[PDB]
């Protein structure tokens, strides 16, 4: 209580700090969690786990609360906003153990969050675009386990990232946007690894048809079926006479040739080109095909749906409407602007190109493994939230961990000038900065000091910039630790992320370094 | 809430104790493990499955430990005993030091490259076999089954399970995978004997068939998988309310009765004397196959209907209207249920599909049986390691000490901090070889430096020292060989958790 409680808080700050240090990052390693008593489970990314962590204090417990609003916002800084609210608790208490109030510090350390944001709002680079974000190649570079993508390591990375930047994909119906909204970009592991390309068109894991169906149709609207089709069974629809052992047949025969009706008649209304998303029975196809139209059935949904919503018009994957076939209003005409089922991965696949009135490209990389489709998959995950950051923010500031040393240093300027018990509040604020290189250089089995010191002797005014490395801040490594520039390895941060962690850790420690008791009966 | 060095420690302490007297189990010289119970029920065994199950886990690592000994032994269920073995060892013998001189990763990445130094050293000293010589292979399936230290009937499950590891060979990913043991069905019969057990065409169903199934012997005519959607209508098209009274029965089975036969005249198509019904499968639809002049069978596993659809080898469908040879029962087919013992067999026979026999297996007993049973479970297990690696390598000392000097000169050529994980790779190989030493009764550290210089000139190619003889050995003379890939596996899994253990420093709740 008191001290020994604004301890306790540091001691529930102390205690759970030290293992989400553990868990930072990448380099933030994976940690047993004891779930309920005989659940044991290994993570890492406190706010994933803290959430599985039983807290032993209210003061634990709002701090994983912390991270959570944090992850709410963000999965990103939750860790940090956690340590650094150790970091805060442990720098003031002192001082608050030493002379200083803990109403008069946590004035010049929220008053820095907002000197420390006004720096992180002075500092941004707009073009996070062609040096990237981690550079722009080396996002997924990093996050390639680089086997047949290492010698594509730039080859994949600056193809997947300048598709991950922005290329050609029809959102539904076509919004334009950077295409990390969606990605019918795949991956298939089939001829070589170099030959992996981006494909202009929609990639699609598929049934592709038969029967003499057309296995190309240039320019051909599209029936993309959520259905399926089969036949309705049915032993009386059409044709009830009883003339020949035929006919008897031909009474249940017209399950299938209402459908052949309307399947020419949505021939008829529009299509060439055929999508289902189940199956269609052999008539069915067949029904497409002596139509000339090129059915190809079973698709797969998420490419189907993302090309159904960008199929154009109203369509049968994105209608419910099923007559047992229905003749299209041509507002039921899905778009291609050319047809093809083309051989690629050492795979015969349908590839919609584009869309009849609307454009899409994808890509499906050719691999000798599996793996590779492993891989760049989180690869992609790893550059499409890089890149999406970049994308639905081109404000963010360059480097991730360069801040720390101008920021203390942008405080310690900040610090000298407030004179009385604030300088230092400021200090003590800057002091909470710190483990940023650490937990890190600490994860990575790196030595924090020698790079956060090293970092904060870049500069001759305090920035985070690839001109001057020497003159001024830039950049972040991991594995090393040590300052990149931007499209060296050069780290960043989206300019949203780290304000709210800042916000944040300040705000919770102060409300922990509220209460001096806890009491019970 | 456990953390750190202690943990790190504690992940040896834990990991460590283990394998001590499970590496005396290893090789058929072993120590078998006491373990009493605290209900006072002793256990004498060399195999660390039991073993693991049986014994308080004192630590979550040990908890954590089962986890990759389940995994091999799920994973091949061979070489179990050895996937705890190094992993501990890597851990054992580095970490301490490395976390001292400070880094969780410089080891773990070390774990990588120490790691396909021996599948690039396995695949020079692992030489390829002839699987079109079944004995080339037999041979290593009877060192296996010797390893299995079963001579006397599995030598016979040898050939039957190679003979049906050989058939049950096939698999397309477009990568092709070599076996397929999911297709491999072996059966379990009293009466005849393991001798006169053998493999067919097609997956043979004692699975669901030890009594009448599928008629008794249907020798051209099909049986029918139903994935269907035959399910009788309440109405026509439409499904209706359930019948709970007497005009419920007449209207709703007018609508029922004609929709099986809607359906199940599109059976009678395809020449069925027999249709196993797996989905839409009820009281009306099985009622109409006799009244569609074919035997229907009822309510039964799609496992056997999947391995149906490997046994004729053909496809299941959900067509209603369309049924038929090429969409449910390809071939000819050939449907015997015949009594071997006193149980009725379906053996589901001209099999259409890539090779595949399955096999009967028929004991005089149940018993006499189980041990053929069990090597042969064994012995595909080893016949697909030979399908999925055809290189055999030398078992033991050969294999071992010959990566170690590579992982030296690795680590010397690397002269990095990584030497010293390599160093500590390197010489965490050599436990088995003087384990096998420490099995055989011998004096390692001179059978070890005996071993160096085995590979200090012949680079130990094919020479380990035997645990069974417990002297410097030909593997290849020896005939003692193993596959590429359960040594690499079950060494390629040591591995993982050494990686595993390190990388995890907090222990929590």
């Amino acid at each position: 209580t008191g001290e020994t409680i604004r301890s306790q808080n540091v001691m529930a700050a102390a205690s759970i700090a030290n293992i989400v240090k553990s868990s930072l990052g990448p380099v933030g390693l994976d940690k047993m969690l004891v779930d309920d008593i005989g659940d044991v489970t290994i993570t890492n990314d406190g706010a994933t786990i803290l959430k599985l962590l039983e807290v032993e204090h209210p003061a634990a417990k709002v701090l994983c609360e912390l991270a959570d609003l944090q992850d709410k916002e963000v999965g990103d800084g939750t860790t940090s906003v956690v340590i650094i609210a150790a970091e805060l608790l442990k720098n003031a208490d002192e001082l608050v153990k030493q002379k200083i109030h803990p109403t008069s510090v946590i004035s010049g350390y929220r008053l820095a969050c907002k000197e420390a944001v006004r720096y992180i709002n002075e500092n941004l680079i707009v073009n996070t675009d062609e040096l990237g974000r981690d550079c722009l190649i080396n996002a997924a570079k990093t996050s390639m386990s680089s086997k047949i993508i290492g010698i594509n390591g730039d080859f994949f990375a600056n193809m997947v990232v300048d598709a991950v930047l922005a290329i050609k994909y029809t959102d539904i119906r076509g919004q334009p946007r950077y295409p990390v909204n969606s990605v019918n970009i795949l991956k298939a592991h089939g001829r070589s690894q170099m030959e992996s390309m981006l494909i202009s068109g929609y990639a699609l894991n598929c049934v592709v048809g038969s029967q003499g169906m057309p296995k190309r149709i240039v320019n051909a609207k599209i029936a993309c079926l959520d259905f399926s089709l089969q036949k309705t069974k049915m032993k009386l629809g059409v044709q009830v006479v009883i003339t020949d052992p035929e006919k008897l047949d031909q009474i249940r025969q017209r399950e299938s040739d209402i459908t052949k009706e309307r399947i020419q008649k949505i021939l008829a209304t529009g299509a060439n080109v055929i999508l289902t998303t189940g199956g269609i029975d052999d008539m069915c196809l067949k029904y497409f095909v002596e139509a000339g139209a090129m059915a190809v059935r079973r698709v797969l949904k998420r490419d189907l749906k993302r090309i159904a919503k960008a199929s154009g018009a109203t369509i049968l994957s994105t209608l419910a409407n099923l007559e047992g076939e229905e003749t299209f209003e041509a507002a039921m005409l899905g778009q291609a602007e050319e047809v093809v089922q083309e051989r690629i991965c050492d795979d015969e696949l349908i590839l919609i190109k584009n869309t009849k009135a609307r454009t899409s490209a994808s890509i499906i990389l050719r691999g000798a493994n599996d793996f590779m489709c492993d891989e760049m998959e989180r690869s992609l995950h790893d550059a499409l939230c890089v890149v999406k950051r970049v994308l639905e923010s081109k404000s963010v500031v360059p480097g991730g961990g360069a801040v720390e040393a101008a920021l203390s240093i942008y405080l310690e300027n900040y610090a000298t000038s407030m004179g009385s018990r604030e300088q230092l509040a400021i200090a003590e604020f800057a002091r909470s900065l710190l483990v940023i290189p650490n937990t890190l250089a600490v994860n990575a089995a790196q030595d924090s000091t020698d790079l956060v010191a090293k970092l904060r002797a870049f500069h001759n005014e305090a920035q985070v910039n690839p001109e001057r490395k020497n003159l001024k801040w830039i950049g972040l490594d991991l594995s090393n630790g040590k300052p990149r520039d931007n499209k060296q390895a050069g780290v960043f941060e989206p300019t949203i992320v780290k304000v709210k962690s800042l916000k944040f850790a300040t705000e919770a420690a102060i409300t922990i370094l509220r209460i001096d008791d806890l009491i019970k009966l | 809430r456990e953390s750190g060095r202690k943990v790190q420690s504690g992940n040896i302490n834990a990991a460590k104790t283990i394998a001590d007297i499970i590496r005396t189990c290893l090789g058929p010289k072993s120590m078998m493990k006491m373990l009493l119970d605290p209900m006072g029920g002793i256990v004498m065994t060399n195999d660390g499955n039991a073993i693991l199950r049986e014994i308080q886990v004192q630590h979550p690592a040990a908890k954590s430990m089962i986890e990759i000994s389940r995994t091999q032994d799920e994973e091949v269920g061979d070489g179990t005993t050895s996937v705890i073995i190094l992993a501990g060892e890597m851990l054992s013998v580095a970490e301490h030091f490395l976390e001292q001189q400070m880094h969780p990763t410089v080891v773990i990445s070390a774990y990588r490259k120490a790691l396909d130094d021996m599948i690039s050293t396995l695949k020079k000293i692992s030489i390829p076999v002839d699987i079109s010589d079944s004995d080339m292979m037999l041979n290593i399936i009877n060192s296996s089954i010797t390893t299995k230290a079963i001579s006397r009937w599995s030598s016979l499950a040898c050939n039957i399970a190679l003979d049906a590891v050989k058939m049950v060979q096939f698999e397309e990913n477009g990568r092709k995978e070599i076996d397929i043991k999911k297709y491999a069905r072996v059966e379990k019969i009293p009466g005849g004997i393991i001798e006169d057990s053998c493999v067919l065409r097609g997956v043979m169903i004692n699975k669901d068939v030890t009594h009448p199934r599928m008629r008794r012997y249907i020798k051209n005519p099909r049986i029918v998988l139903l994935d269907s959607s035959l399910e009788y209508k309440k109405g026509e098209s439409q499904t209706d309310i359930e019948i709970t009274r007497e005009e419920d029965f007449t209207r709703i089975l007018q609508m029922e009765e004609e929709y099986i036969q809607q359906l199940c005249e599109d059976i009678i198509q395809l020449k069925p004397d027999v249709v196993i019904t797996e989905k839409g499968i009820s009281d009306l639809a099985q009622h109409y196959l006799m009244r569609a002049n074919i035997t229907a069978i009822r309510r039964v596993r799609k496992t056997d209907n999947n391995r149906i659809a490997r046994a004729c080898g053909a496809r299941i469908v959900s067509r209603p209207e369309e049924l038929r040879e090429d969409d449910v029962g390809t071939g000819a087919g050939l449907l015997e249920i015949k009594k071997i013992g006193d149980e009725y067999f379906t053996f589901i026979t001209d099999c259409k599909d890539p090779k595949a026999c399955t096999i009967l297996l028929r004991g005089a007993s149940k018993e006499i049986l189980s041990e053929v049973e069990r090597n042969l479970q064994d012995a595909m297990q080893v016949c697909r390691n030979v399908l999925l690696d055809p290189q055999l390598v030398p078992g033991g000392g050969a294999s071992e000490m010959a990566v170690a000097h590579a992982l030296t000169e690795k680590s010397k050529a690397m002269t990095g901090v990584e030497q010293w994980p390599y160093r500590a790779v390197a010489q965490a190989l050599e436990v088995i070889p003087r384990t096998l030493i420490q099995n055989c009764g011998a004096s390692t550290i001179r059978l070890l430096t005996s071993l160096r210089a085995k590979h200090t000139q012949e680079n130990c190619e094919t020479w380990g020292v035997n645990g069974e003889t417990g002297t410097l050995v030909d593997m290849k003379e020896l005939g003692i060989w193993e596959p590429l890939a359960v040594k690499l596996q079950t060494y390629k899994t040591a591995v993982e958790t050494a990686v595993l253990l390190l990388r995890i420093d907090d222990i929590v709740s």
